[PDB]
């Protein structure tokens, strides 16, 4: 049992990872699961960021 | 620190626009300013040349800024912290220090020229004209635009009013 936050009580975990190339991810699971449905694919390049503004 | 500029020559000249470092004539002709092409251009030369050449010398930033940390990783900010302002720091004294010195050596390179120059005027004259000391020569031969401008031009004939300065004086 924890503090409600935005009326709720029992919390989600999230997590995440980078396949590389040429790899297999698994997943097995009996419950308490949130699974993927879209994944990314990034294309990387120099010259970016996160900036915070009005 | 050559004693020129704002030395044996008090002010500048207003009237004088098309150079630097220039010339201010009278003769039965008239009155009228003039200004060293030559002197000018190597000044303009020299200081293009500094201002450009330290200029290239920082390569402009390509890079970001910005990293977000927890609460566990506090010594991980403050050195993050300690690199940035420090490097600000570093360029800053980089940057006002360069001004700084630059400032003065360049206000030097100009007294200089205007130094050099009178000299120049002094070794076309020899005895053929008196030092005021304000900054100019009283000639002791009559002068007209053409030896002016040969003064100017750096032609000066000393052998031919040699005879006629040398009755006056």
């Amino acid at each position: 049992k924890r503090p409600k936050v935005r009326d709720q009580e029992g919390r989600i975990n999230y997590y995440w990872t980078l396949l590389e190339p040429g790899d297999t991810i698994i997943f097995e699971a009996n419950g308490n699961l949130i699974a993927p449905r879209y994944a990314f694919a990034l294309s990387r390049g120099f010259g970016s960021g996160i900036i915070n503004s009005n | 620190l050559f004693g020129a500029i704002a030395g044996f020559i008090e002010g500048g000249w207003t009237g004088m626009v098309d150079g630097w470092y220039g010339y201010h004539h009278q003769n039965e002709q008239g009155s009228g300013y003039a200004a060293d092409q030559k002197s000018t251009q190597n000044a303009i030369n020299g200081i293009t040349n500094k201002v450009n050449s330290v200029i290239e010398k920082m390569n402009t930033q390509f890079t970001a800024v910005g990293k977000e940390f927890n609460k566990l990783e506090r010594r991980m900010e403050n050195l993050n912290k300690k690199v940035d302002d420090g490097f600000i720091d570093i360029w800053t004294y980089n940057a006002e220090l360069l001004v700084l010195l630059e400032n003065e050596r360049t206000l030097d390179f100009h007294d200089s020229n205007v130094k050099n120059l009178y000299e120049k005027v002094k070794s076309q004259l020899k005895n053929n004209a008196k030092e005021i000391g304000n900054g100019c020569f009283e000639f002791y031969h009559k002068c007209n635009d053409e030896c002016m401008e040969s003064v100017k031009n750096g032609t000066y004939d000393y052998p031919k009013y040699s005879e006629e300065s040398k009755l006056n004086r």
